């Protein structure tokens, strides 16, 4: 029940510059044998947590010279000399001095990137689905930045809000962008009663929204 | 090479008893160290659950004491985790790990997702997403696959059996009515499609499902 507080909760850093995450416990982590049991884990998207530092400053096998650990008692700090794309993920600080072992909330590191307008593509329902009496209209807004993105659907000019499922992806460790998926699901009947479907997106990248649409009768 | 691996159900009913196995290869769980079971809740919070030492002694997280058990089979070199009266609050990714806060020894398994729910396993429906007349100018073409109506997580999506990965974005599943919906987009130059074939492969383990769907264009 030894609380481990990390700060900040989310850190945005521009490639090549130093980053710093702070960890702080409710009680000293210095042990009677004179050793401090504090470790730093890193979890990249789609992977398991991986220890990078033990005994507050000791590097783990294969961990880059870039990472550095320091601290004492109740305040530890993980400093990354120069950030790279391969550093995207969540950073946790663990404590193994007082039972039970506890973790910090984790700090999400995001790479500050150059603004990018999404590439928008819209897809009519597949005939195979319509057969089941369902109709899902999909819209993909790929590789854009920042993450601030707003999607809006319009069927025959009028906005529709119910029946929408949006899904964002983790920052792309390759180009540092984000991608979003917007699916508008209607029944077979309602889809066949309307003809103009539009996917509209508003992003920091442009003054006027990006539009993509199609007419049900045209294909 | 050292290695830990979790095995066990991915779906469990509330009130049932969760039972996971962690197999270790490349080191004897009786030699040295403490072997642990840790879980990660959606939202990312981690929670140390308990351990069993190479000596047979165990330690458990106070909040779990009442219903946790960790035993082993030294002859098979694998330790087990048993949690009782599971509730939907027990849905999480379970990892088994072994480490020493002093030495350089540290190893984590790959983790296994465990969903606690009454809902029943349901194979997914897969639909190819072709342009409507999109492929026109730009040298790139985006295609897609819609995976909907399945349960529980997860599903594995690939394109051309892995052959294609260069520009793939597979979106996180959304739970909408006790069922999941997920999508995956792939962008290729206008030379590959519809010239050379593009397929999206979908596998839903829980339902022993394997489906391939070619993305053929609509004639209009």
């Amino acid at each position: 029940d030894v609380q481990m507080t990390q700060t900040p909760l989310t850190l945005s850093v521009t490639i090549g510059q130093p980053a710093s995450i702070s960890c702080e416990s409710s009680q000293s982590l210095l042990y009677s044998n004179g050793k401090t049991y504090l470790n730093w884990l890193l979890q990249r998207p789609g992977q398991s947590p991986k220890r990078l530092i033990y005994l507050v400053s000791k590097l783990d096998s294969g961990v880059p010279d870039r990472f550095t650990g320091s601290g004492s008692g109740t305040d530890f700090t993980l400093r990354i000399s120069r950030v790279e794309a391969e550093d995207l993920g969540v950073y946790y600080c663990v404590q193994g001095t007082h039972f039970p072992r506890t973790f910090g909330g984790g700090t999400k590191l995001e790479i500050k990137r150059a603004d990018a307008a999404p590439t928008v593509s819209i897809f009519p329902p597949s005939s195979e689905q319509l057969t089941s009496g369902g109709a899902s209209v999909v819209c993909f807004l790929n590789n854009f930045y920042p993450k601030d993105i707003n999607v809006k659907w319009k069927i025959d000019g009028s906005e529709r809000q119910n029946g929408v499922l949006n899904s964002w992806t983790d920052q792309d460790s390759k180009d540092s962008t984000y991608s979003m998926s917007s699916t508008l699901t209607l029944t077979k009947d309602e889809y066949e009663r309307h003809n103009s479907y539009t996917c509209e997106a508003t992003h920091k990248t442009s003054t006027s929204p990006i539009v993509k649409s199609f007419n049900r009768n045209e294909c | 090479g050292v290695q830990l691996q979790e095995s066990g159900p991915g779906l469990v009913k509330p009130s049932q008893s969760l039972s996971l196995t962690c197999t270790v290869t490349g080191y004897s769980i009786t030699s040295d160290y403490a072997w642990n079971w840790i879980r990660q809740f959606p939202g990312n919070k981690l929670e140390w659950m308990g351990y069993i030492t190479y000596s047979g002694s165990t330690g458990y997280n106070p909040s779990l004491k009442s219903r946790i058990s960790i035993t082993r089979d030294t002859s098979k070199n694998q330790f087990f985790l048993q949690l009782n009266s599971v509730t939907t609050e027990d849905t999480a990714t379970y990892y088994c790990a072994s480490y020493d806060d002093y030495t350089w020894f540290t190893y984590w398994g790959q983790g296994t997702l465990v969903t606690v729910s009454a809902a029943k396993t349901t194979p997914p429906s897969v639909y190819p997403l072709a342009p409507g007349s999109a492929a026109q100018t730009n040298s790139m073409v985006t295609l897609g696959c819609l995976v909907k109506g399945y349960f529980p997580e997860p599903v594995t999506v690939t394109w051309n059996s892995g052959s294609l990965s260069s520009g793939v974005h597979t979106f996180p599943a959304v739970l909408q009515s006790d069922l999941y919906t997920l999508s995956s987009s792939v962008t290729v130059p206008s030379s590959p499609r519809p010239s050379e074939t593009v397929t999206c492969n979908v596998a839903h383990p829980a339902s022993s499902t394997k489906v391939d769907k070619k993305i053929v264009p609509r004639d209009c």
